[PDB]
């Protein structure tokens, strides 16, 4: 996902929570190839001629994220950073549950 | 006796020796065995042999004439094989009037008074004649196993040849009237299409596999005059043994499970407006678009243009600069480097080579020096391998141009680390060179590492 | 050949009881005459039929109602028999391999049903290989049979792609999409 | 809304009734021999109902 909102500290690839959309645009994903990333990966904060762009209009408000993928192997990678945040803070409400109404 | 079958060689002995004192068959006297029914069955086998040659030895003569034909003559056209075993068992008539005077006699179920209270179809009722002539028969069948199995040519014409031998020795067996098969194929014909209405989801779901009635039919015609004759027993009835197997095989093909299911699309889809069955099996294959590779092919046309416009050149120099060289790897992939961000490079080689000259123009005249050179002449044919080389890794490292790198690519990280593609490229020095003199091109380690890296900073 | 079938089906009648099979037989073996009711030839085979076609036309032709078809026939008569049989390719009739969890599943048109159906019938005739007179009820039914299958082919491709509405040549031939 | 359930069930039946010459408790078997457990659903769903 490309760095499209916020500077590389933060790598934002999706809108937060409450914020609105710019551009009308909500995220876009490049395909990444083993053989040659060199020079396909200098730049990620603009557009490139192969990309697949997801287009949407207004205000975000509800999220939710599904995984497959194993949580060691995703506690690393530091562009998948955001992601890490909501999936954890989802998490957290289910256990709230199951210690609540037990 | 002569005949021993041993189930752990899964093969059948005769004695030879004892036979006619000849010991060039006894060499390898044995009889080999291979495929599973027989490899299942192989004790009828043997007391067949020995209930047909103990009467006397002239078909034990005879049988060794068959033995030492094919030994002492291996070599055996289709015609030739097939026109020798009419000789020397299918044409001997002493055989044929032994195996009767033998085999009649046992003979003791008498369906005929049986019959008389019956009511059967014309078509289908069976007589004790028909009876005898099949029992006879696979009795000769049994007997000939062992010989067609020690056939040597090819599994499908050796299926060919024997089912072929086995519909001749059964008109043989009835002096050429050609009846008994079409008395079968009517049983079988019967059998099977007995069931054509009661069955028909089965009749056409299975028509998508390549299956029908009638091809049905033949394979089990050819499957019951192959495997299910040997197992035959005197003293015994013929029509409902092939009755109960027709019906357990017709069972076991109707339960099975297949391993690709199939499931036709229908001839159209009802709506037929903005949506459509046949419609999303085609977008699920859909060729790329068109007009992002026509500006690219233009916008290469365009840059070739300009760079023969800027320098002036000609075709002479191409031709003195070609030097006929074909394309490798290496110089490829950096000319992809280096203008990538203007455009991509294509696949024609006269467009890759005036770009390479603009390469070559572009990076000389700067203060690049070894890539110009590099990328002058030829490469070797193959990559020179290389270890770590850790301490000149350290000194690239060490460098602030990597540290520098590094820092537009640090948001990415397990990538590179997993990779290390920025040491890929730098594994390149490893690899030599040839002038256009054939002299071997020195380069020396450090430059090359910090013009491949300025050269990086430069994209 | 299937174009010309439908028009030698109406030039002399009964082409679907001419060139079946239908021996009958006792309890030995010795065949049974059952030619009373049916007529002088019938029931003769294909094989037999090809070599005296010019015989077998003149019996029943009428030459006050079908004057225009008798002459037709007798200026084309070397493409009455064929050889090979065409095949398009798949762009227009696709095939995919799509796979599941529950395991691959294929998906096609209809036509190709029976395309796979007269390559499977003649890959069973030539299996014979060694010098033998063939036994009629295993070979001549098969041919008949073939000849069913190679008609309906025809049929369907003359009623799916081109004379229907959505065919191909109402929609891609004197109407198109545009860019 | 239950009428894939009766064609079926017909479908299965006219099968056995028209049957001949063999044991009738193994046709009886395959008749409910498959049932599965999303049919109504992918029925119901399939045919527009």
């Amino acid at each position: 996902l490309l760095n499209l909102y916020g500077d590389n500290e933060n790598y934002k690839g999706f809108p937060d929570i409450g914020e609105h959309i710019k551009n009308q645009i909500i995220a876009s994903r490049r395909r990444f190839d083993y053989n040659t990333a060199l020079y396909e990966l200098k730049n990620l904060n603009e557009m490139r001629d192969s990309d697949t762009p997801f287009f949407a209009d207004g205000k975000i408000v509800d999220i939710e994220i599904f995984s497959n993928v194993p949580e060691e192997e995703l506690k690393v990678q530091k562009y998948n950073e955001q992601v890490l945040y909501y999936i954890n803070k989802q998490k957290e409400f289910s256990n709230n549950v199951y210690q609540k109404l037990k | 006796n002569y005949v021993s079958f041993d189930e752990q060689a899964r093969d059948i002995n005769i004695a030879f020796d004892k036979l006619f004192g000849r010991d060039d068959i006894s060499h390898m006297n044995n009889f080999s065995i291979n495929k599973r029914s027989y490899y299942n069955c192989l004790d009828q086998i043997s007391d067949d042999l020995n209930l047909v040659l103990n009467k006397y030895n002239d078909l034990a003569y005879s049988l060794l004439e068959i033995r030492y034909n094919m030994a002492t003559k291996e070599n055996y056209t289709h015609m030739e094989f097939y026109s020798d075993i009419e000789r020397l068992f299918i044409k001997n008539e002493k055989l044929l009037n032994v195996i009767s005077d033998i085999v009649e006699e046992e003979y003791d179920l008498d369906l005929n008074q049986a019959s008389k209270g019956k009511k059967i179809n014309i078509e289908l009722q069976v007589t004790d004649n028909l009876n005898k002539i099949y029992l006879k028969s696979s009795v000769l069948m049994r007997i000939l196993i062992p010989i067609l199995c020690d056939f040597n040519c090819d599994d499908d014409i050796n299926e060919v040849l024997v089912y072929d031998i086995f519909k001749e020795v059964i008109k043989s067996f009835d002096d050429g009237k050609k009846n008994a098969l079409n008395k079968l194929y009517k049983i079988i014909y019967s059998r099977v299409f007995e069931t054509k209405y009661s069955d028909v989801v089965i009749w056409t779901y299975l028509k998508n596999m390549s299956t029908d009635l009638m091809i049905i039919v033949k394979d089990y015609f050819k499957v019951i005059i192959k495997k299910i004759f040997p197992k035959l027993k005197h003293n015994s009835s013929v029509i409902s043994y092939l009755d109960v197997v027709i019906k357990q095989k017709l069972k076991y093909l109707f339960t099975f499970k297949y391993p690709i299911s199939y499931k036709p699309l229908k001839a159209e889809t009802t709506d037929d407006e903005e949506l459509s069955e046949q419609e999303r099996m085609e977008i699920n294959l859909l060729r790329n678009d068109q007009g992002n590779s026509i500006i690219n092919e233009c916008s290469i046309k365009q840059e070739i243009a300009k760079i023969k416009k800027k320098y002036n050149v000609t075709d002479e120099v191409m031709k003195e600069f070609i030097n006929g060289r074909e394309l490798n790897s290496i110089q490829i992939y950096l000319v992809k480097i280096y203008y990538s961000n203007k455009f991509k490079v294509n696949s024609n080689k006269n467009d890759i080579f005036y770009l390479l000259y603009g390469m070559t123009r572009e990076l000389g005249e700067m203060n690049f020096s070894i890539i110009p050179e590099i990328l002058s002449c030829a490469i070797a044919p193959n990559v020179r391998k290389m270890n770590n080389r850790k301490k000149l890794v350290d000194k690239i490292i060490h460098s602030d141009k990597y540290s520098y790198l590094l820092k537009s690519y640090l948001p990415i990280k397990n990538i590179l680390d997993k990779n290390n593609v920025i040491l890929q490229l730098m594994t390149i020095k490893n690899a030599k060179f040839m002038n256009k003199e054939n002299k071997e091109v020195d380069f020396s380690t450090d430059h090359l590492a910090e013009e491949v890296l300025d050269m990086l900073l430069c994209i | 050949n299937p174009i010309l079938f439908t028009i030698i089906k109406k030039c002399i009648p009964s082409i679907n009881k001419i060139i079946n099979y239908q021996q009958s037989i006792d309890q030995n073996g010795e065949n049974i005459d059952l030619t009373e009711e049916i007529g002088e030839d019938d029931y003769i085979g294909l094989v037999k039929f090809k070599d005296n076609f010019d015989d077998l036309l003149e019996k029943y032709t009428d030459k006050k109602k079908y004057q225009k078809e008798y002459d037709f026939l007798i200026e084309n008569h070397d493409k009455i028999f064929i050889n090979k049989l065409p095949v398009f390719s798949h762009k227009l009739r696709p095939a995919t391999l799509l796979t599941g969890s529950k395991g691959k599943v294929l998906a096609f048109d209809e036509i190709n049903n029976y395309y796979n159906f007269v390559i499977e019938y003649i890959n069973q005739i030539n299996e014979g290989v060694v010098s033998d007179d063939s036994i009629d009820l295993l070979l001549l039914p098969l041919l008949y049979n073939m000849q069913f299958y190679a008609n309906n082919i025809l049929t369907r491709i003359i009623s799916e792609y081109l004379r229907g509405k959505k065919g191909f040549l109402r929609k891609n031939i004197m109407g198109s999409r545009i860019n | 809304l239950l009428h894939p359930l009766l064609i079926k069930f017909s479908k299965g039946t006219y099968r056995v009734l028209n049957n001949r010459n063999s044991n009738k408790f193994e046709k009886i078997k395959t008749i409910f021999s498959n049932i599965q457990e999303g049919f109504l659903v992918k029925k119901i769903i399939n045919n527009e109902l």
